RNA sequence: CUUUAAUGUUUGAUGUUCUAACGUUGACCCGUAAUCCGGGUUGCGGACAGUGUCUGGUGGGUAGUUUGACUGGGGCGGUCUCCUCCUAAAGAGUAACGGAGGAGCACGAAGGUUGGCUAAUCCUGGUCGGACAUCAGGAGGUUAGUGCAAUGGCAUAAGCCAGCUUGACUGCGAGCGUGACGGCGCGAGCAGGUGCGAAAGCAGGUCAUAGUGAUCCGGUGGUUCUGAAUGGAAGGGCCAUC
RNA sequence: UUUUGUAUAAUGGGUCAGCGACUUAUAUUCUGUAGCAAGGUUAACCGAAUAGGGGAGCCGAAGGGAAACCGAGUCUUAACU
């Protein structure tokens, strides 16, 4: 990601970015779990069921990487 | 109107001095490592067609 | 799955190799080996390569 | 239903018997263990099959002490 | 590329063996450029071959009844 | 050569103004006895709009098609390739939506030699220590172990412990096993180099049987085998490999 | 006719007479027969023309190899017992 500016300009930018992937995140497990529920529901009759929505259901199931090492407080045993 | 021969079997099936004819061998073209160096030295030469499939092949070469 | 392929380039100049499976992940030194080339007809040393 | 699935047949077993006239590299035996062990003028394979080593005669025996069963090849 | 059998040289003309008197005698093609000498018949006359490819074992066949295999 | 500071200067962008291309489904005049069309004056816009080629987006408005099989009727459910055991009737093979379990790998050592060693469990004694940790000696005799399912094997160990090691070699291969074929498997021995051992010898992966995918198309190394007038080259071919 | 299987309550036919379904170029393989025979045969075309010319060409007498190439041998291979 090419930024032009300062790091105070920046900073905010990147926080800007972490806010928006994790609300599309919350939204796509939103999505999931509907998807899950039309999945898992009945047949009612001899009809359908979609083996098209079934492959797009199936290829919504993707990965993404959780950010390698937000680490957080370390460890400090007292004697 | 004289035969068309089936130009796919033109590349794969060579004529021979007797009448039998003589191929390549297959499972040689890619991904060979999982192989025994064994198994690939043996499919390497040229083999010749065998008794059953023998009558598919002259119907597809009537002019070679 | 975790091996992955490598291929054991010669040391003579020549263009040859062989190829293998290799854990990256737990054996991060490289390989060297004596094999025979049968460009050259020697036992020579075989070395790492991509 | 779960179960249901199989695998193809082997194929083992005694090829040649004894008293019969084999030649040199004609597989006797094709064996899961060694329950038929290498006597001589045999060999025995990876697959622990049991190969002629000299064309003769093929006779099984009971050599060993813990009765074992023995295969060798008659020079003829 | 034509063979030649050893035999057609009987037939050619009145002595010499040349890319030109063998296709003036329907023993090769007319666009045959190349053409080899091949040990499979037989000959008595002393041909002598002007240019082409005679075999090894050809050769010893061709000088013994005389012949002469120069380029 | 370094910073810049200017005026020229070419180009690029964003603007404002104009008239001459262009628009006029504004007004008047003529062809003409014609609310069509054309021409002429005059305004109003004006290099926008509009059209042509190329191009990104949208596009069931329209068109062409696809939407597997088995199945104790079809649908819904389950299943589709490989390995082990039983059914399977003491050679081989042998079905069902018959009965039970696994595989889509791992290992530069868990491979090759040369040396050496031999388990589970139980008892008695003993510091923390007990039902069970380590030590000692007795019964024991493979009930042990195998890199991962099950069957067949294993003491000469194929199980356990170290040294040096790369044969987890290249080209071949008498002769067989099994397949309708594609193919798959076993293999003494020969040649060139190699490791281990004092040698005789052993070694062309792992105790064996699962750990997998034809052809086409294309990628990367080697090889003047070929190279469309000739010399080169592109592109093919062959070997290795993805 | 179709079938594991039909008197079958499975199909078809009211009856007579006429019509009604494996053919025709070309190419290729095998068999029989006829002609020549390490040779066999012509096509288009010319021709007072089913004759006679026309041998362009096709098949066969040599194979191996991807190919150059070699040649009763050749390919593989550094090289094959
Ligand atoms: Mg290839
Ligand atoms: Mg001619
Ligand atoms: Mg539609
Ligand atoms: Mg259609
Ligand atoms: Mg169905
Ligand atoms: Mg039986
Ligand atoms: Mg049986
Ligand atoms: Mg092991
Ligand atoms: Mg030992
Ligand atoms: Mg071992
Ligand atoms: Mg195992
Ligand atoms: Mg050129
Ligand atoms: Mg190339
Ligand atoms: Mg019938
Ligand atoms: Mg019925
Ligand atoms: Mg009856
Ligand atoms: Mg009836
Ligand atoms: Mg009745
Ligand atoms: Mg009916
Ligand atoms: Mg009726
Ligand atoms: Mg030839």
């Amino acid at each position: 990601i090419p930024w032009e500016g300062n790091y105070s300009s920046w900073l905010e930018q990147k926080d800007q970015r972490l806010a928006q992937e994790a609300s599309q995140e919350a939204a796509r497990r939103k999505s999931i779990e509907k998807e899950l529920e039309w999945v898992r529901q009945g047949t009612k009759g001899r009809q359908s069921k979609g083996k098209a929505r079934l492959a797009r259901f199936e290829e919504l199931n993707s990965t993404e990487y959780q950010k390698r090492n937000e680490t957080n407080e370390l460890f400090i045993p007292p004697g | 109107p004289k035969i068309k021969t089936v130009r796919g079997a033109a590349k794969r099936f060579k004529k021979t001095g007797k009448g039998g004819f003589k191929h390549k061998h297959a499972n040689l073209r890619h991904i060979l490592t999982k192989k025994a160096t064994k198994r690939k030295r043996h499919l390497r030469p040229k083999a010749m067609v065998s008794k059953g499939d023998l009558g598919l092949v002259i119907a597809c070469l009537p002019y070679a | 799955g975790i091996r992955e392929k490598i291929k054991l380039v010669s040391s003579a100049g020549t263009g040859h190799f062989y190829t293998t499976t290799k854990n990256k992940r737990t054996k991060p030194e490289k390989l060297e080996l004596k094999k025979f080339d049968p460009v050259v007809r020697q036992h020579v040393i075989y070395k790492e390569a991509k | 239903t779960r179960n249901g699935r199989d695998s193809e047949a082997k194929r083992l077993g005694v090829k040649r018997f004894g008293g019969e006239s084999v030649l040199a590299g004609s597989i006797i035996v094709r064996q899961r263990g060694t329950k038929f062990h290498a006597g001589a003028n045999v060999g025995c394979g990876r697959d622990h099959t049991l190969f002629a080593k000299a064309d003769g005669k093929v006779k099984f025996e009971v050599k060993g002490p813990k009765n074992r069963k023995f295969i060798s090849i008659e020079a003829e | 590329t034509a063979e030649i059998r050893l035999s057609d040289l009987a037939k050619v003309e009145g002595g010499v063996v040349d890319l030109n008197t063998l296709k003036a005698a329907n023993i090769i093609g007319i666009q045959i450029e190349f053409a080899k000498v091949i040990l499979a018949g037989e000959v008595t006359t002393p041909v002598t071959v002007r240019g082409l490819r005679v075999t090894k074992g050809a050769r010893a066949a061709i000088e013994a009844a005389g012949g002469k295999i120069e380029e």
